RNA sequence: UGUGGAACGGGGUAUUGUAAGCAGUAGAGUAGCCUUGUUGUUACGAUCUGCUGAGAUUAAGCCUUUGUUCCCAAGAUUUGU
RNA sequence: CCAAGCGUUCAUAGCGACGUUGCUUUUUGAUUCUUCGAUGUCGGCUCUUCCUAUCAUACCGAAGCAGAAUUCGGUAAGCGUUGGAUUGUUCACCCACUAAUAGGGAACGUGAGCUGGGUUUAGACCGUCGUGAGACAGGUUAGUUUUACCCUACUGAUGAAGUGUCGUCGCAAUGGUAAUUCAACUUAGUACGAGAGGAACCGUUGAUUCAGAUCAUUGGUAUUUGCGGCUGCCUGACAAGGCAAUGCCGCGGAGCUAUCAUCUGCCGGAUAACGGCUGAACGCCUCUAAGCCAGAAUCCGUGCCAGAAAGCGACGAUUUUUUGG
RNA sequence: GUAGCCAAAUGCCUCGUCAUCUAACUAGUGACGCGCAUGAAUGGAUUAACGAGAUUCCCACUGUCCCUAUCUACUAUCUAG
RNA sequence: GAAGUCGGCAAAAUGGAUCCGUAACUUCGGGAUAAGGAUUGGCUCUAAGGGUUGGACAACCAACUUAGAACU
RNA sequence: CAGAUCUUGGUGGAAGUAGCAAAUAUUCAAAUGAGAACUUUGAAGACUGAAGUGGGGAAAGGUUCCAUGUGAACAGCAGUU
């Protein structure tokens, strides 16, 4: 009596620590023959968040044609280097992968991923199979040539390009990556011709695509169900504490049921959020990154000071809108949308105004060294 | 994207920073952060707190 | 319901049982939150008002005739902070609202101090009254 | 033994709000001595002004560093088609 | 079920006596089978789940121009079912909002979960009763709410290897699963209607409730004891400090956090009710007889979460010139 | 059953009836009284002052609440005994 | 801003002193700090209020208050 | 003797578990020693803050007083005390 909906969902069951750090694409797009070969995902790395300002675009709003602040994550993305290719063959108890076959050279920082100490280690990784690659250069040949007459699914073995970012690991990540496209021999000859090649955010993505973000929550330790689920505080007068759930459970079933709130685990957890619409993707060899055609303002995507703990992006980036699972600096997958977009405004095209690039260390008033230069005049330290 | 003057420090205030407050004799007020803010609402005055720019216009500071 | 259009979702600082301040010359002073409408279901949970919002109230000083009594009122300013779409946080120095009819036609006839914008669109009898807007 | 690390230092970014010291008749005034003055010396005086957007703090879960100084090429356990 | 009848006219649009067949009862009662070497006792709060006897939401059927209103009528429990004044209360009535404020079960769900307003018979007052001690289809006031450290369950957390070792990348059986409702505007003063008036599918822009994140902005927080300010006392003064169980005040980065902040939340299949097609029997007719379509918020999937610690695959390197392999 | 007093800490019926306050009250206060079963030192009525007594309301105030968040110390926790 | 709850339980708020001002009612004693207002630092001054003591008076010494002003 | 919530004694699982968290607070060096978080000395930082954690008594205890030694038991950790 006094009904009222249930504390959270039972669809996020059980809310244990994710087995995994990386984010992992559990279903890729329908693979659609007609169009040509394309990738279907892209790592990259969480730098940050800042907010912009754009010009709505939306008959009969309120807001139409007038100015929005929104608040955007910035996503850096160095290219990736494909390393290899996998064929899946269909069968009636799922998809098994039938070979892997990887390029002659591998960089260091990808063998790093097969290591726990890779300093200590001898280095031996891929040295028995790099001299395969040169003695006949048949045994690839064929592995190649068995994908294409089995293998209906292709993933491409890419890698990121960590030592690019300001991050203190070496160890470089690694995901399979769906070809999607024209054919499985022309998605193998693809795979095939871009070993050891670089494949870079605009081949992948586009402005104003809606894509989905894939990435490990924020860790929180454990949490009681008034913040792990949301359950109404006991009053003040409450013996042995308040921060719980009154009644577990009734008599018959003689059992705690499934369903109750319970104190535990309440981050860290595997979560892919959809519809993220790219409102750029920067080049990180121009000194405009973060200009627009009203800001002309010759200024780069990190705030002064650089990004609270992340430092200067200097690569290629992303601006998706809103937020992204997980904290700053953890590897985040993006992946093509599963869905189809008609709506006007996942199809309304994004053109900014301006970028905030002001500090996130505090109240940060300039934009640019030359902004607060300006403003204050001279200093005690700037003349001599 | 216009961008407006703090009513107590006299600083940039560029989109999505402070507060705006409308005063009961629609006075409007724009306030940087909540410093601003704060000081506006314990009746200080601008020109005689040295970091704003209202007491160092007035003082010619930096001549 | 059917005052122009729509309006945006805004910071509510209005709860029920919450006095505001009346800003028309209807003869009443002392607006006193009974109900706030299209508050849906939602267990424990206060209806709240925001400016532009209808709302029953009670008069609990002013003229003899207007107490005792539950009439629409429309509330007008209010010292929440809430966000505009253009990314502005703003807020007035005082709660206040004016009597309506439920057509949204005011009861008085003058409004003293601004008046939300929120508001203004909303409801065109509460603008015509108005004096400054936000 | 490495485009290695660490501890410091420098730059940036932030926070506060103008450091100590010295000077000034700026200062409500007051009291002693004189050539007695629209700068009278002298002493006391909350405070004020200037050097001083100063000084302090700044990773502790900020950014950066070709600066400096040190450190590491070590031991132990287990595991085989 | 029966059909005398009301329902100008038509016994069963909707009403419907006398009889008659059943279901349920959360009603006290009946009984006395369990418990008296002891199963904590009302209500409220909290929290979950189940049923359908459906208030709202989805789709359908019948009566009369639309418009509506009723039968919620038939499927259907997926998803909702509120804020208060009062009742100790259950019940109930009242002010409101709302799409709607449906009814029940879970040891009359829920006290090592709370609370203790009810009950609470020790203190005490009253009314009636009693010669009295005392009593009560009554009223009143004050009256200790114990223990988990065991097993299991549940929530999270590690983990041995005979099937070589240690890694990297994956598959997916099975379990879980999620979205919800509203308003305005276009359609449109249009279909329709003598007139008055007056829609619908769709579309758009917003919003409610829920769900999962996030911290650019804004707000809260302060041992940043970061900077400044203040009182008492103490280190002879200044300066610089200390003590005052965080002395006090302003601001305060970082972090944490807010429905006080922002972001994001599909389409496929099979059906129910019910409606059509080819077609008979019962030589005609008729959705059915076999079959084929269409068809709901239903069900089952894809999508989302976990990943079998005794389900599995691809791939990399295989104690190194000691010794083991 | 006089003077008084009352749905009273005494009225079953009962959420008595009227009025007042409230948006809304089975509360409370004021009245009313064939009062199941009020009533005169088994003391009746009134009463300033006093009360960690009971009861209703108003202002102040506020995390009681909307709706929760944040911080400190000691635990819990891991270790030795 | 009591919507929470049986109930403001708990907490918050008030608080020293000086000057203003203080209702019903009353057993005339009270009620009463009723209620309700204002002020309060530091510094530099001014005025008044007492004692010892040398020839109408007086140079120190020994002193403590109260009220006010200006500045900040 | 299998029972009597049997008697007396011994000994289990619970378990290396509950716990050993009031009364602001300790740190450095030296000495001694087989061994020092706890002894002693010096230094620092603090507290009781004269209605004392100070200095005495009455009642009660009865050698607890002092020196020199010891360190099994006791001082719920330790022990050179
Ligand atoms: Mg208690
Ligand atoms: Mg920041
Ligand atoms: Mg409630
Ligand atoms: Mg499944
Ligand atoms: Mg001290
Ligand atoms: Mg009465
Ligand atoms: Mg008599
Ligand atoms: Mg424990
Ligand atoms: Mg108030
Ligand atoms: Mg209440
Ligand atoms: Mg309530
Ligand atoms: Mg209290
Ligand atoms: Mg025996
Ligand atoms: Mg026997
Ligand atoms: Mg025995
Ligand atoms: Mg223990
Ligand atoms: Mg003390
Ligand atoms: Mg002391
Ligand atoms: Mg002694």
């Amino acid at each position: 009596k006094f009904e009222q909906p249930r504390h959270g969902s039972l669809g996020f069951l059980p809310r244990k620590r994710a087995s995994r750090q990386r984010g992992k694409v559990k279903a890729f797009p329908k693979d659609d023959a007609s169009k040509p070969v394309h990738l279907t995902a892209f790592l990259g790395y969480k730098a940050g968040m800042t907010h912009i300002v754009r010009d709505l675009d939306r008959p009969g709003s309120k807001m139409h044609k007038r100015e929005i602040l929104e608040a955007v994550t910035v996503i850096e993305t160095p290219p990736m280097v494909v390393v290899g290719v996998v064929g899946y063959v269909e069968t009636p108890r799922g998809l098994r992968s039938l070979t892997t076959v990887w390029a002659e050279h591998l960089s260091e920082e990808v063998k790093r991923r097969f290591y726990k100490n890779w300093f200590k280690s001898k280095k031996k990784a891929f040295t028995k199979y790099a001299k395969k690659y040169a003695e006949s250069t048949q045994s690839i040949n064929r592995e190649l040539e068995r994908i294409k007459k089995y293998c209906s699914v292709v993933r491409v073995l890419a890698h990121t390009q960590i030592r690019k970012t300001p991050l203190a690991q070496k160890k470089a990540h690694l995901m399979e990556i769906q070809v999607n496209g024209g054919s499985v021999a022309d998605k193998v000859e693809w795979a095939r011709e871009h070993f050891e090649k670089t494949v870079d955010i605009k081949s992948t993505f586009e402005q104003n695509e809606m894509i989905d973000v894939i990435g490990v929550t924020r860790g929180k330790g454990n949490e009681g169900t008034t913040a792990r689920w949301g359950t109404k505080r006991l009053p003040r007068k409450t013996h042995r504490g308040l921060r719980k759930v009154a009644c577990i459970g009734a008599w018959h079933p003689a059992n705690v049921q499934w369903t109750v709130a319970r104190a535990g685990n309440a981050g860290y957890m595997h979560r892919t959020q959809l519809n993220s619409k790219i409102y750029r993707i920067g080049a990180g060899d121009d000194a405009k990154n973060a200009s627009t055609d009203f800001d002309a303002t010759e200024k780069r995507i990190t705030p002064m000071g650089g990004f609270v703990r992340y430092g200067v992006v200097e690569n290629d980036f992303v601006m998706l809108n809103g937020a992204t699972p997980g904290p700053v600096k953890r590897v985040l997958t993006l992946r093509k949308s599963l869905l189809t977009h008609t709506s006007r405004k996942a199809l309304e095209p994004v053109s900014l105004k301006w970028i905030d690039t002001a500090s996130k260390f505090g109240h940060g008033r300039f934009q640019t060294p030359a902004e607060a230069k300006q403003f204050l005049g001279t200093l005690k330290k700037d003349v001599a | 994207m216009k961008v407006e003057v703090c009513s107590f420090s006299g600083s940039k205030v560029y989109p999505g920073a402070g507060r705006l407050f409308v005063r009961g004799d629609n006075k409007v007020f724009r306030f940087v952060n909540k410093k601003s803010e704060s000081l506006f609402l314990q009746r200080k005055n601008p020109r005689r707190l040295s970091w704003t720019v209202l007491y160092r216009r007035m003082h010619k500071k930096g001549i | 319901g059917a005052a122009s259009g729509t309006k945006y979702r805004m910071t509510l600082g209005l709860p029920v049982q919450a006095i505001m301040n009346c800003a028309d010359n209807s003869g009443a002073k002392n607006l006193y939150i009974v109900s706030v409408f299209g508050t849906g279901a939602r267990l424990n949970r206060l209806p709240a008002a925001s400016c532009g919002d209808m709302v029953l109230a009670t008069v609990k000083k002013g003229k003899p005739d207007l107490r005792k009594k539950i009439m629409p009122a429309i509330v007008v300013r209010q010292r929440k902070a809430w966000r505009r779409k253009d990314g502005v946080y703003l807020y007035f120095e005082d709660n206040a609202g004016v009597i309506v009819n439920p057509k949204g036609e005011m009861k008085g006839s003058a409004i003293t101090g601004p008046v939300a914008k929120e508001c203004a669109d909303l409801w065109p009898r509460i603008a015509s009254n108005a004096g400054t807007v936000v």
